[PDB]
RNA sequence: UAAAUUAUGGUCAAUUGUUAGUAUUCAUAUUAAUUUUUUUAAAUGUUUUAUCAUUUUAUAAAGGUUUAUUUUUGAAAGAUUUUUUGUAUAAAAUUUUAGGAAUAGUUAAUAAUAAUUUAUAAUUUUGAUUAGAUUGUUUUGUUAAUGCUAUUAGAUGGGUGUGGAAAAAUAAAAAAAAUAAUUAAUAUAUAUCAAUAAUAAAUUAAAUUAAUCUAUUAGUCAGAAAUGGAUGCCAGCCGUUGCGGUAAUUUCUAUGCUUUUAAAUAU
């Protein structure tokens, strides 16, 4: 996890990269995340 | 066809045309040159690869010994060996089908690799440029002379199709009795 | 040479027998996002670029 | 053997190859590591047994 | 079953043999004579033909084995001084040898193609090839010569000067002083010559089925020559047990 | 000290042939042996050889070695590592090369490196020599005292020798068995008029070889090359045909 | 930060095959090279780089004194043009003209200067 | 792929070792058995069995 | 490119090149002859 | 690691720094005593920034341009850079 | 070395900068892993 | 490692309980254990008596051999006649879609095959000849051929076979006799291959990791203190000002 | 819901950082790269012709694009000749930002329509539109490995619209309508790329053509190696835990020692 990328603390990179996970996809089911 | 014209690399009748075999390689130490005959189109652009239409094969212009044969007391077989790697089915079908152009360095590596005649680049300074004269010419003719129905032969088996079918091939297709 | 290392390098001109002759392109860069906005007043209005994208 | 009902002599019947003859005595042959005088085992002059 | 497409009909080609064709022979289009030793090229070329297109392959071994035998009778002492300052080895021939049995038997070069030609190119007279090695390494023993560089002692010190391929020189290495005569070295050439004698009868290409009287006879000046009793006397009564 | 002119590209490594060996060109590969001390001593020395090196003393330079080399006739050892300058007396050729290649390799007159007509095969030339074959060009060579030397070589021979050619009296370079003409059977075939073009100096090969070719035009009306093949078409077996 | 683990680095160990001895050919033996006479157009070198001067840029007239004479000329190979210190455009262009010449085609080219 | 400092396509097919001149190692005069085996050959990774 | 001869005629014009297209007709018979080559 | 101590970097291991005030400082306790910190200035793509740092370098000479490298951890609470060594 | 064994590796925690790291945990966890090892013979006999 | 269920030999337990023999000879003969001729060629291949008459096959007899293509005409004649004679050999390998291939080395080298791979040798003379399986086998990649199911072949990265530098970053005088490191008393060195049998020479093997020279992931092998490095170099300490030379050189 | 075998086959998966009660991948290792010891220009006149003209010479960096870049055989290759046969501008998917809301000469039908036709139009919370960032889907680095981390050069509006195709305003490693050259690969000034450069780091010599050339190894508390003097929580040192209070194995310095070796330091 290059540093730059996001916040400095590594959970910003985790919060990122978790708006894109598969099973937590936008949908019928799941919409509005953000 | 440009209005202000490239004048450090120009061509003739224009991009993109006219298919031309040559041999790229970069500029370095002349130790780790190494050639590559390809075929590309007349104009190319800053990178070779846009315009690629076939890759003939590379080409080490050092002169080695051949370490992998034998130490042998042939004479011949103990001189350098330049190797050079060619493609045989591409270039026959890029010279022939396409009509493709090459230029000095490929012909002179194809004559030499028996593909091609002797380039007219290369020529020997001791021997100088004949001329002709058309009464001589002429005698010469009238003195040997090819038939004409053999001379219309080969130019057939030459440039049409040569694998011809003869009476025993025949015989053998023709079909069996029962289905006649 | 990649599979050869940063020492066993004798030359970078050709690769002598076989393989594959990529260009080492630096990764490790460390490229820097330089702040040009107040916090509170970045010029986007839905989505805000602070870091490095 | 063809249809096979031939018994099968399987490699894995053969137990372990023993040693018929003694092969030799191995006399402890000569090393850097080895001197009567520890002069001679400096850190100029060796790095290791062989 | 039925719904959606009619079968092909080039189904058929599976279930009838009579559609298989090959409108055209494998060769056709002017590979005929691609291989060189078919029946059908031979015939199309014939025996001249033949004979013309091996004489590289007959002037290859021809080659090999008139360097070989110049080597041979170049070397055959291994003592002396055929140039300025270089002596007579058995070791360029012994390489040689090497050489000529690498190039038609090692797999990592197989140009086994040189035996096709060893019906008309061997000599006679090489035909007995480890009797002569016998009878060199025989004349190799000479008591004024070091058993180890095959150089005199008095002219030269240090084995290996004034031979280009000598082994016992490196690069960086350091001079070998000159090995004296005795019985290990002796000894040393008594089992160099029961190799050779086994290879002449182990060797497919050089070597006979049967042993020769010139062998036989080139062992026992190789004994008699180093001083080996119980040896040559176990050599004898085998010789006579063979 | 030496001051010479130096560019950007005078830091490129020369090109070494398959005969060159290994150069110490970088400091790694100089300090080693640089760190190796050197003496001559009664042992050491050369002139203690020569029942062996008397080759090697006789080819040695004694006058070129003193000046331009400040190195001592009697310091030079027989396994010496500097390059001393040497005069070749089979031929009477000057250059520089060490002791320790001449003695522990045989590494001297570039010139006689290509003493017989095949560096691979050296005495397996079953040709005669040139004193015996050709007493025409012993006449020819350079007068330096070697002339005896060179006519004794092999008419097939590879060796680069001077010549005095006719036409100008100017001393020229050439093959012997390029002026031959012949070759031993098994090595390359040389240019089948290359007698013609070697008779003279470059400069004075040219008018003389095309006297005939002028002579032909004249003649013929016209130049045409292929009279060469012309006489000699003025049974042989062949294959059958597929088509 | 300390450094390479280990400093990879190879003995020289001389092989007796690559420094077996090689067959080779000088190429004039398989063709012969010569130098053409001076002709009535080109009696001298100096008239031949006159002629031999038709690009602003390649002022070969000036490099007489340079080239000794004919033999000078026609014998001196592009390597000794340039440590002869001649720029790379005129030498090359010299290096053309001498072996038109030697192939059959005099410097016959119109000066472009105009 | 061509007419470039690293245009890896010449490389694709077989070819033997290049020994024209000194090449880093001097390998016109050198037996380079364990330079091929170590150096030249590719491996699977750095310091790997060569592949 | 195309070899022009110094011996050819001087276009006498100093708006445009200094020299014409045209050839001596012996400079014609030696093309033909070089063509000739060409096309063997 | 720590990658928020070295903004004023801003990637380079190497700023070249001016040179403007060097006072003294007291490092965290239980270690007493003054070390000598450098007020620098720089400036970057027409910015100018200024930062304190640690005065390693020993004085030989008079000096108007510094270069600042990251360093390790000081006990000083909040200069994070170190003067190169003097050579 | 000194358990005799010739083909193994052993890894702790990963990184070994990941916590816990103490020489009694290095030398604990190892002989317990060591111990929890079962024989290729027992495990032949338990699937019988 | 195999687990079989404790009933697995019923299959020729039958076999054996339900075999009938002539006479004796035949039930307890010593090659009832050899069935197939890779049995045969594992039993007796130790012994090259019996080897060399069973299996005539197995050494190279009769090769490809070399032949001289009929050239292409010139119809320029002896202008152009030069050209084709050089100084160089010249040495040209087809390629292309089938050809090249490593996989399908044996289709390509052999000769009964219409598309397999061309060669062309032109020699310094002019003509050009089919090339020799050497030649043909170098135009892909190297492989070792080793077999230790007899003898046991030249093993590379030993004692002897690698140098001084592979073996300890360090120059050692490399001589023939008295060499205490090496562990040997005299080395007379006579040719590889010579006496020794040509059968007992089964090739060589590379295919593994020199630990001492080279390795993976080398790492230190511990921290502190940082004077210890990786296990693949040991060397020993630098003297200081070791000599100097009053001759120029 | 049966075992296997006519026996290793079909070609190598393998992890190494001396910590510090415990929780949590976060100081110091190795590899790759940058950094010191001064390595490392992008060339100035393209050519021919029927003469104040005509014919041949079509993607270099400039402008910041995430629902996005897509097209020709009319020139040329190109051939007894005439003649003929075909196209093609359109798509689909992957599209960045910590704190997220509206967008617009606009959708469809019609037509060689409508600045003024007809219609309940179109985009978007399944994240749109503006804004910021970055030249897009064969390139690296690291690892045993589903990962993580890189990559390049070039399509930035028209406006007499030449041309087959605008890519058309300095920038070559492109021989361009006569064989200029093949002994050629060598390349002397002004902004830049890797030809940039990695070369047996100290004992028997270079099968040559002898051509280019110097930098302090860093430490010595823990942990390879320290004793005397001076300072006395001062001056300073410090990857780390920390050291300096009058015997300091941690500072400065004399001397001596250590080093698995060619640096040191930082990001
Ligand atoms: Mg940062
Ligand atoms: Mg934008
Ligand atoms: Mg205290
Ligand atoms: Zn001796
Ligand atoms: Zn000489
Ligand atoms: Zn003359």
């Amino acid at each position: 996890i290059a540093h730059w990328y996001c916040g400095h603390k590594f959970r910003h990179r985790f919060m990122r990269d978790k708006r894109f996970h598969p099973s937590l996809q936008a949908s019928h089911d799941a919409r509005n995340r953000f | 066809a440009r209005a202000v014209i490239k004048r450090r690399s120009p061509q003739l009748w224009g991009a993109p045309g006219a298919p031309i075999i040559r041999m790229r390689g970069h500029h370095v130490v002349w130790k780790f040159q190494s050639y590559d005959l390809v075929v590309e189109h007349t104009h190319k652009r800053r990178n070779s690869d846009i315009r690629l239409l076939h890759y003939l094969g590379k080409h080490c212009p050092h002169p080695q010994k051949s370490l992998w044969s034998p130490d042998t007391p042939v004479a011949q077989d103990r001189h350098l060996f330049m190797l050079t790697t060619v493609d045989i089915d591409a270039f026959k079908y890029w010279f022939g089908v396409k009509r493709c152009r090459l230029s000095m360095k490929p012909w002179a590596l194809l004559a030499k690799a028996g593909l091609l005649p002797p380039s007219l680049t290369q020529n020997s300074k001791i021997m100088p440029k004949p001329l002709f004269d058309k009464e001589s010419l002429m005698r010469y003719y009238l003195a040997n002379r090819k038939d004409e129905d053999v001379m219309a032969r080969e130019k057939y088996l030459n440039y049409e199709n040569s694998m011809v079918k003869t009476e025993e091939e025949r015989a053998a297709e023709r079909p069996v009795a029962p289905y006649l | 040479p990649w599979w050869n290392f940063q020492t066993e390098h004798r030359q970078r001109c050709v690769l002598m027998y076989g393989g594959a002759r990529t260009k080492n392109t630096h990764n490790a860069n460390h490229r820097v996002f330089i702040k040009k906005y107040k916090r509170n007043a970045f010029p986007n209005r839905t989505r805000h670029h602070w870091a490095v994208s | 053997y063809a249809r096979g009902q031939h018994p099968s002599y399987d490699m894995v019947y053969a137990g372990p190859m023993p040693e018929i003859f003694p092969m030799r005595r191995d006399f402890r042959k000569p090393t850097r590591w080895d001197f009567h005088d520890i002069e001679k085992q400096g850190k100029y002059r060796t790095s290791g047994p062989y | 079953l039925y719904k959606g497409i009619p079968r092909p009909a080039i189904t058929n080609l599976h279930y009838e043999p009579a559609w298989r064709y090959t409108l055209y022979q494998a060769g056709a289009h002017g590979a005929q004579l691609s291989n060189p030793r078919s029946p059908f090229t031979a015939k199309v070329l014939g025996d001249e033909l033949m004979q013309v297109r091996d004489i590289k392959s007959v002037e290859h071994c021809k080659a090999w084995f008139d360097r070989l035998q110049y080597l041979i009778n170049l070397h055959y002492e291994a003592v002396g001084d055929i140039g300025e300052f270089k002596s007579r080895h058995t070791r360029h021939v012994h390489e040689f040898f090497v050489a000529f049995h690498d190039a038609l038997s090692s797999l990592d070069f197989r140009d086994t193609y040189l035996f096709d030609q060893f019906k008309a190119v061997r000599p006679p007279e090489l035909s007995d090839l480890f009797g002569i090695f016998l009878e060199m390494e025989a004349n190799y023993v000479h008591e004024d010569y070091c058993p180890r560089c095959s150089l005199p002692y008095s002219t030269t010190r240090y084995c290996g000067e004034g031979d280009v391929d000598t082994p016992f020189r490196k690069h960086r290495g350091r001079w070998a002083p000159h090995q004296k005569w005795g019985r290990e070295w002796y000894d040393v050439v008594a089992r160099r010559a029961e190799a050779l004698w086994y290879r002449a009868t182990e060797d497919p290409y050089f070597g006979t089925p049967q042993h020769t009287q010139r062998q036989a006879e080139a062992l026992l000046k190789v004994y008699v020559q180093a001083k080996q009793r119980g040896k040559a006397i176990d050599f004898m009564n085998k010789l006579r047990g063979s | 000290a030496e001051f010479k002119q130096k560019s950007r590209w005078s830091s490129v490594w020369p090109n070494m042939r398959y005969g060159s060996m290994f150069l110490s060109y970088s400091v790694g590969r100089k300090l080693p042996m640089k760190g190796v001390n050197w003496v001559t001593r009664d042992s050491n020395r050369l002139l203690n050889f020569s029942n062996r090196y008397s080759a090697v003393i006789s080819d040695i330079d004694v006058k070129r070695t003193e000046e331009e080399l400040n190195v001592a006739l009697s310091d030079i050892r027989w396994n010496d590592h500097r390059r001393i300058y040497w005069k070749c007396s089979f031929c009477g050729s000057s250059y520089r090369k060490n002791v320790s290649v001449r003695t522990k390799y045989h590494a001297g007159c570039n010139f006689c490196k290509k003493k017989y007509p095949s560096e691979v095969r050296g005495e397996q030339h079953g040709s005669p020599p040139v004193s015996q074959a050709a007493p025409e060009l012993t006449e020819q060579l350079v007068d330096n005292g070697k002339r005896d030397n060179l006519a004794t070589l092999a008419v097939t021979s590879k060796f680069y020798a001077e010549w005095t050619c006719r036409g100008c009296g100017g001393s020229y370079r050439s093959t012997i068995r390029s002026r031959t003409g012949q070759v031993e059977a098994g090595q390359c075939t040389l240019h089948p008029d290359i007698v013609a073009w070697s008779a003279y100096c470059p400069s004075c090969s040219w008018r003389p070889n095309m006297v005939p070719i002028a002579e032909e035009v004249s003649r013929s009306g016209q130049f045409l090359g292929l009279e060469r093949s012309m006489e000699e078409l003025g049974p042989i077996p062949r294959r059958k045909r597929l088509a | 930060t300390y450094g390479p683990h280990k400093s990879y680095k190879y003995t020289y160990m001389p092989d007796p095959r690559k420094l077996a001895p090689i067959e080779t050919t000088q190429r004039s033996e398989i063709v012969p090279q010569s130098i053409r006479p001076p002709t009535s157009y080109v009696p001298n070198h100096e008239t031949f780089l006159e002629r031999a001067d038709i690009h602003r840029l390649r002022p070969t007239s000036d490099f007489k004194a340079s080239f000794k004479d004919w033999n000078d000329l026609f014998t001196c190979d592009k390597r000794q043009l340039r440590v002869r210190g001649i720029p790379r455009m005129t030498r090359d262009a010299i290096r053309t003209a001498v072996q038109a010449f030697q192939n059959g085609n005099p410097p016959e080219r119109f000066d472009t200067k105009e | 792929k061509v007419d470039s400092f690293h245009a890896n396509t010449q490389y694709q097919h077989a070819w033997p070792l290049l020994s024209h001149d000194d090449l880093g190692n001097s390998d016109q005069s050198n037996n380079t058995k364990n330079i091929m085996y170590s150096m030249y050959m590719p491996k699977r990774n750095k310091g790997t069995a060569p592949w | 490119r195309q070899i022009r001869p110094y011996y050819n005629l001087p276009s006498k014009s100093e708006h445009g090149r200094k020299m014409t297209g045209f050839l001596t007709p012996y400079r014609h018979w030696m093309w033909k002859q070089n063509e000739l080559w060409r096309n063997v | 690691l720590f990658f928020l101590r070295m903004w004023f970097l801003y990637g380079c291991c190497l700023r070249f720094v001016l040179f403007v005030l060097c006072y003294y400082m007291s490092p965290r306790l239980p270690s007493s005593g003054n070390r000598r910190v450098l007020y620098a200035v720089f400036y970057l793509y027409n910015f100018v920034w200024m930062l304190r740092c640690f005065f390693c370098c020993f004085i030989g000479l008079v000096m108007s341009l510094f270069i600042i490298e990251g360093g390790g951890f000081v006990d000083l609470p909040g200069v994070k850079y170190y003067t190169r060594i003097v050579s | 070395c000194a358990f005799g064994f010739q083909h193994a590796g052993c890894r702790i925690n990963l990184k070994a900068t990941n916590n816990p790291k103490s020489p009694t945990h290095t030398v604990e966890g190892v002989f317990e892993a060591v111990k929890a090892l079962r024989s290729v013979s027992e495990i032949a006999a338990s699937r019988g | 490692i195999t687990f079989y269920s404790d009933r697995f030999l019923f299959r020729d337990l039958v076999n054996r309980r339900e075999a009938s023999y002539a006479n004796v000879w035949e039930m307890d003969d010593p090659y009832r254990f050899l069935q197939t001729e890779q049995d045969y060629e594992d039993y007796w291949g130790d012994n090259y008596d019996v080897y060399r008459r069973m299996f005539p096959e197995m050494i190279g007899r009769t090769g490809e051999p070399v032949q001289q293509y009929g050239q292409m005409p010139i119809w320029a004649g002896p202008h152009r006649q030069h050209a084709n004679k050089s100084e160089h050999n010249w040495m040209f390998a087809e390629i292309g879609v089938n050809v090249g291939h490593e996989a399908l080395k044996k289709l390509e080298l052999d000769p009964t095959n219409e598309k397999r791979r061309r060669f062309v040798i032109r020699q310094p003379d002019g003509t050009l000849r089919s090339a020799k399986m050497s030649e043909m086998r170098a135009w892909y990649w190297k492989e070792e051929w080793a077999d230790f199911r007899f003898w046991a072949p030249q093993m590379e990265w030993g004692i002897e076979n690698t140098p001084s530098q592979e073996q300890y970053q360090e120059h050692v005088p490399d001589t023939t006799d008295a060499d205490f490191r090496k562990q040997r008393r005299i080395q007379s060195r006579p040719v590889k291959w010579f006496y020794e049998s040509h059968y007992t020479r089964t090739g060589s093997f590379a295919g593994f990791q020199p630990l001492r020279f080279m390795q993976r992931r080398t790492e230190r092998e511990v921290r502190w203190p940082d004077v210890i490095n990786a296990a693949v170099q040991i060397q020993k300490r630098k003297p200081a000002a070791y000599i100097f030379k009053a001759i120029p050189e």
